[PDB]
RNA sequence: AGGACCGAACCGACUAAUGUUGAAAAAUUAGCGGAUGACUUGUGGCUGGGGGUGAAAGGCCAAUCAAACCGGGAGAUAGCU
RNA sequence: ACACAGGUGGUCAGGUAGAGAAUACCAAGGCGCUUGAGAGAACUCGGGUGAAGGAACUAGGCAAAAUGGUGCCGUAACUUC
RNA sequence: AAUUCCUUGUCGGGUAAGUUCCGACCUGCACGAAUGGCGUAAUGAUGGCCAGGCUGUCUCCACCCGAGACUCAGUGAAAU
RNA sequence: CGAUGUCGGCUCAUCACAUCCUGGGGCUGAAGUAGGUCCCAAGGGUAUGGCUGUUCGCCAUUUAAAGUGGUACGCGAGCUGGGUUUAGAACGUCGUGAGACAGUUCGGUCCCUAUCUGCCGUGGGCGCUGGAGAACUGAGGGGGGCUGCUCCUAGUACGAGAGGACCGGAGUGGACGCAUCACUGGUGUUCGGGUUGUCAUGCCAAUGGCACUGCCCGGUAGCUAAAUGCGGAAGAGAUAAGUGCUGAAAGCAUCUAAGCACGAAACUUGCCCCGAGAUGAGUUCUCCCUGACCCUUUAAGGGUCCUGAAGGAACGUUGAAGACGACGACGUUGAUAGGCCGGGUGUGUAAGCGCAGCGAUGCGUUGAGCUAACCGGUACUAAUGAACCGUGAGGCUUAACCU
């Protein structure tokens, strides 16, 4: 409705950069440990993007310490602070769920130049 | 339960409904008035009227789309040469339902569905 | 304390500064205007009768339109009634805004739930299904046994059986109110209230505190 | 799954108490041809709300 | 989201490779166990010379789930497998000395301050 | 070469579900076994009831079998209902 | 007993793919199975997909799911070789 | 033990836990040598047990597609 | 005995209290903690596995606890068919034998479309005394009632130490329940794409049909749980066991006889829902009707003509309402549904053309094209002028007022 959209567009963030699935992205989130807010980095491959305006989200997969870690960030949440596209990739799907069984050389994605 | 859903099942499976409305939309373009049952007449508006709106822009691509929906070149020719420019100013609502009583074989509530600019 | 009559606009979320997402339910609350003040001398109890929204003039009936004309107020889409506490009073044509909830902290939201229709005992009363294999003859989601043998030639009252589920008055208690926006007539409560989108809601301050 | 006593014709009449048909309330009359039809249906000659909606 | 009969990988150098949850502790009829939850387990596969032995029965704390754990913004952190760190039965401190793979911020407490200390990465 | 192997026709009937006033007085559906042999099938023949026939289950002998069917003794007899 | 999802011997054997008379789609040819129309509850029937777990179900992995082809590599105990 | 009453014998293995299973023991209620004894490769829509894969079997069900059920019109049973 | 289906499991249960947990007490050979024992208390709660057909039992590991019983050893016109208990076969054993064995072993058809009671839902009729539209009160009925752990009080009381509280407060769980779809997900045979075989559209190109939606990949709305909100209370009243105060009978003593006080998850309330068919049919508010005459058996009488209100119903467009009724929205003075326009979302760069390449193909046009149920708009189509039902001041008897 008009009432919902007015409440949601005033909470959105005006600086979300344009990224596609397959872009190697680097997300800086806020971490409150003890009492000092620090800014932990998270960097992997965008395997899914779900666009719903304020409720928009995206999924980042990385291979951390041998283990694969998926993390579904809420885009307009303030606990994420920066989103930076490190390396943009060339895929032909909207959601890269097949990377959950590809490792090493098989899970490469080529670079979307230009 | 059927909350906020759309489309009538009409006691058919999905491929039969698509092939029945493919035949029936071509039959309505061909004769400009047909007599069918009232649930099938109301559900036919969601098929024919997107085809007529498709026919307002005569491109080669839209001929291929309208052929992919109907699979009859005589209907696609009638859509873009006649019913395209006939309805070129109307903002939708290209057809009209006229309830015509009850079928003698099974008491089915029938209806005439016709194009607006017919008579 | 009295409550107010609103409408379920939908659900959204309020991102706090701390990184917490609060799932909220937007309830628009237009100006509730009173239509009748009830008292002990005439009615035996103390309450007010409010109205909200608008209604088509050709559709409000002459008995109903005469009731608004006595109070001298525009016809609203319904008539609800809130019991008065002691030391609490209102005039007849008085309008009541959403600023009444400016300093409450928890509310109870009463609505009519969604209509599930005729529901079976797996869905309605959370019965266990029987075995889906191992020989079961036509009895996968049936309620099973319903009584005992000859001792009570009879099934007891209130036995959990299939029937109408939902489409009835339910009240969710102690909802945390998040934001009271008087300028655009809104009310944000934490969590999910009953009812579909666009249905009437009765928001009262919480009685269990 | 079957009865133990013959139900009476009185009980039979009480079950058929709701099986009565409802006659049509009033037939609408066309303003041009003046003939009677079902409300919101076309006439037998092919009129509906005045105009001749279908030839014959 | 670990229940009975669930096989888990082992996240430390305690000597086990593959353990099975046999009881989700802390409450009657308790179905599941997320991260930070104590489970009684058995050992199904071990290294030849470890602190633990095949068939031992002991406790464990779940540190990684494939279902994942949710953060108060609404975000969720999923892993590709199920991993737990073995505990002593009584003292309920970890047996191994080196934690493998990441853990989460839900794990840290006064109870498991040692495990997040030894983890290579805390998400 | 094969009472060989895998597998359709064909022959059989292991399991489940349906069906159980059925579509069907034993079937359908999805699987299943054999499938050049002690195989299977058409047509015609022969064996008759204390008899036949039986790779034997008291199986089969016209939807009937610890003695078929039909007619007769016959209105058997019934201290039983 | 039925205009009955059964049973019934012989002959004819197109295309594409395929080892094939399997199977998919078609030709020649023949059909749409003699109640329909709506609606889109529980429940039943026949199916589809499923988070996390993976036999904890159960008398029993019943049923489902899974495996599935060709070529090449490679292949244990035991053995009447 | 297709045989063992006592018996879930005892011991060992397998399992977190095994009245079943497997290996022993012999105290064979009441094995035993062509109403055959003991072995035995291959074979079995055979019996019991274990493991891998697999999964709505299950924790605990959810949704969907169709055929009924439901409503209308036509025909129109049955047991009791 | 002209048939009352049986062990165990499954799925629903329900009651008792001789109480397993939680609650309240008394005594203790009760320091504390933890117990023993008995009294009160049935409000709620009250495991999962291994083995076995098992109930049971043993064992593993839980838990505050894993209560004992009644219910045709509850429950097969609800399910299962492992056990028992048909016909086959075998062992041991008995018998010359046919055969037999609460000895064992392998195999072995579980039917019923609900007339009545009952129960879960949902309607029609009529009533409630003129008719109608609403809002109610609450007689009564139902729901709900569980609890861990940590922290503080406080290492305080207690204790030789070891240990370690009552009372009170805060947090966070398990199980259960209600609601919801904002999140995370599932589904999504009505959206998009990939692709195998084949057939067709004259052919190319491009599509469509069929093959389980052909096989997949994603996915809108909706519905959903595993997702996330919320709930159990506090309080009050009267109490149980119990504890008392004052106090005689009985100069004392004594909780009781007179009088008074305290006392539990039980009881009545408080919370939620239904609820005036509550025939004892209630209350409030508003709206509508202010015509003539005939009749004989003169009465709560019958009829004629005129009149047809408020409202309702029917019909139509329909719905996050729904089996059907019902309920809700709307019917031109109109956004009810469809279409249309715009947006969003999803899918992932359409077709055509051009270029590069021997070609498969790649690139540009191009985040293109298509896009369901969604959002905001828009009378384009369909929601008709009517007709129909409902009437025309509403009994008697007193009483109090009014003139
Ligand atoms: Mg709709
Ligand atoms: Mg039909
Ligand atoms: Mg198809
Ligand atoms: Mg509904
Ligand atoms: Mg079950
Ligand atoms: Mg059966
Ligand atoms: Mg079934
Ligand atoms: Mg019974
Ligand atoms: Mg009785
Ligand atoms: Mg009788
Ligand atoms: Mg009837
Ligand atoms: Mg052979
Ligand atoms: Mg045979
Ligand atoms: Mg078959
Ligand atoms: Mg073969
Ligand atoms: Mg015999
Ligand atoms: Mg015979
Ligand atoms: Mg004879
Ligand atoms: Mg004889
Ligand atoms: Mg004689
Ligand atoms: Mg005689
Ligand atoms: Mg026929
Ligand atoms: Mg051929
Ligand atoms: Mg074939
Ligand atoms: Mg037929
Ligand atoms: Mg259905
Ligand atoms: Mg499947
Ligand atoms: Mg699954
Ligand atoms: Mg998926
Ligand atoms: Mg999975
Ligand atoms: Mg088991
Ligand atoms: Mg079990
Ligand atoms: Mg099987
Ligand atoms: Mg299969
Ligand atoms: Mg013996
Ligand atoms: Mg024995
Ligand atoms: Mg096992
Ligand atoms: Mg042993
Ligand atoms: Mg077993
Ligand atoms: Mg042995
Ligand atoms: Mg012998
Ligand atoms: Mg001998
Ligand atoms: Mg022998
Ligand atoms: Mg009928
Ligand atoms: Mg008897
Ligand atoms: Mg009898
Ligand atoms: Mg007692
Ligand atoms: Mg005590
Ligand atoms: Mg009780
Ligand atoms: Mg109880
Ligand atoms: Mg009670
Ligand atoms: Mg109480
Ligand atoms: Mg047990
Ligand atoms: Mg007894
Ligand atoms: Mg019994
Ligand atoms: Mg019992
Ligand atoms: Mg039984
Ligand atoms: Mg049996
Ligand atoms: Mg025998
Ligand atoms: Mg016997
Ligand atoms: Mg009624
Ligand atoms: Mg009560
Ligand atoms: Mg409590
Ligand atoms: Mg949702
Ligand atoms: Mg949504
Ligand atoms: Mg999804
Ligand atoms: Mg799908
Ligand atoms: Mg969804
Ligand atoms: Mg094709
Ligand atoms: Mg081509
Ligand atoms: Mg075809
Ligand atoms: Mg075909
Ligand atoms: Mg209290
Ligand atoms: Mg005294
Ligand atoms: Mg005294
Ligand atoms: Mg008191
Ligand atoms: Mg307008
Ligand atoms: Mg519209
Ligand atoms: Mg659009
Ligand atoms: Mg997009
Ligand atoms: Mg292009
Ligand atoms: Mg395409
Ligand atoms: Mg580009
Ligand atoms: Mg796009
Ligand atoms: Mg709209």
């Amino acid at each position: 409705s008009n009432i919902i959209k007015q409440l949601e567009q005033e909470q959105m963030k005006q600086d979300v950069p344009s990224f596609r699935p397959g872009d190697t992205v680097e997300v800086k989130v806020w971490v409150v440990e003890g009492s000092k807010k620090r800014l932990q980095a998270f960097e992997g491959v965008v395997i899914a993007i779900r666009n719903r305006g304020l409720h928009s989200a995206f999924t980042v997969r990385k291979i951390s310490n041998g283990e694969g870690v998926e993390r579904v960030f809420q885009t307009h949440s303030p606990v994420v602070d920066s989103i930076s596209v490190k390396r943009r990739g060339a895929v032909r799907k909207a959601k890269l769920y097949y990377l959950r069984e590809r490792t090493g050389k098989a899970a490469r994605i080529k670079e979307r130049l230009n | 339960m059927r909350h906020r859903k759309s489309g009538r099942q009409l006691n058919r499976n999905s491929s039969h409904r698509q092939a029945m409305f493919r035949n029936m939309a071509g039959s309505l373009v061909r004769h400009e008035i047909i007599k069918t049952t009232l649930p099938k007449a109301k559900e036919l508006r969601r098929v024919v009227e997107p085809l007529i709106t498709l026919a307002k822009t005569d491109s080669v691509a839209n001929r291929r789309l309208a052929f992919a929906r109907t699979r009859d070149n005589e209907i696609v020719a009638k859509l873009f040469n006649e019913l395209g420019p006939r309805f070129a100013s109307r903002a939708g609502g290209y057809t009209r339902i006229l309830k015509c009583g009850f079928r003698a074989g099974d008491n089915a509530p029938m209806a005439y569905i016709e194009l607006v600019d017919r008579s | 304390m009295i409550g107010l009559v609103g409408k379920k606009v939908g659900m959204t979320r309020i991102f706090t500064e701390d990184g917490v997402s609060i799932p909220v339910t937007v309830i628009e609350v237009e100006a509730n205007r009173v239509t009748q003040v009830k008292d002990l001398a005439n009615d035996g109890y103390r309450a007010i009768q409010v109205t909200t929204g608008a209604k088509k003039a050709n559709r409000v009936t002459k008995p109903e339109a005469g009731h608004f004309a006595k109070a001298g107020v525009e016809a609203g889409r319904g008539l609800w009634e809130f019991r008065l506490a002691e030391g609490e009073e209102f005039t007849v044509g008085q309008s009541i805004s959403v600023e009444l909830f400016a300093d409450v902290k928890k509310v109870d939201v009463t609505g009519t739930s969604k209509g599930k229709g005729f529901a079976g005992t797996v869905k309605r009363w959370n019965f266990r299904t029987q075995d889906a294999t191992h020989g079961n003859s036509l009895s996968h989601r049936v309620p099973g046994s319903i009584g005992q043998n000859q001792t009570p030639g009879k099934v007891f009252k209130g036995k959990k059986m299939a029937g109408q589920m939902g489409n009835e008055r339910v009240t969710v208690q102690s909802l945390d109110v998040v934001r009271v926006d008087a300028e655009r007539n809104l009310l944000l409560v934490k969590g999910a209230v009953p009812g579909a989108t666009g249905s009437d809601l009765i928001v009262k301050p919480a009685v269990k505190a | 799954a079957v009865q133990q006593n013959k139900p009476t014709r009185s009980k039979r009449g009480m079950r058929r108490s709701h099986d009565a048909l409802t006659a049509v309330t009033s037939l609408s009359v066309d303003k041009t041809s003046g003939e009677k039809h079902l409300r919101h249906h076309i006439t037998a000659d092919g009129y509906y709300r005045g105009r001749k909606v279908i030839a014959k | 989201m670990i229940q009975e009969q669930t096989m888990l990988n082992v996240a430390d150098n305690s000597g086990a490779r593959r353990v099975m949850c046999i009881k989700v502790l802390g409450g009657s009829h308790r179905r599941y166990a997320g991260v930070g939850d104590i489970i009684k387990i058995t050992i199904k596969e071990a290294i030849p010379r470890g602190k633990v032995k095949k068939g031992d029965v002991l406790k464990a704390v779940v540190v990684r789930t494939k279902k994942g754990v949710r953060r108060p913004d609404g975000s969720v952190i999923r892993f590709d497998g199920n991993a737990c760190v073995l505990l002593n039965n009584n003292s309920e401190q970890p047996i191994g000395t080196r934690i493998f793979g990441p853990v989460t911020r839900e794990l840290r407490s006064e109870k498991f301050m040692k495990i997040i200390s030894l983890a290579p990465e805390v998400l």
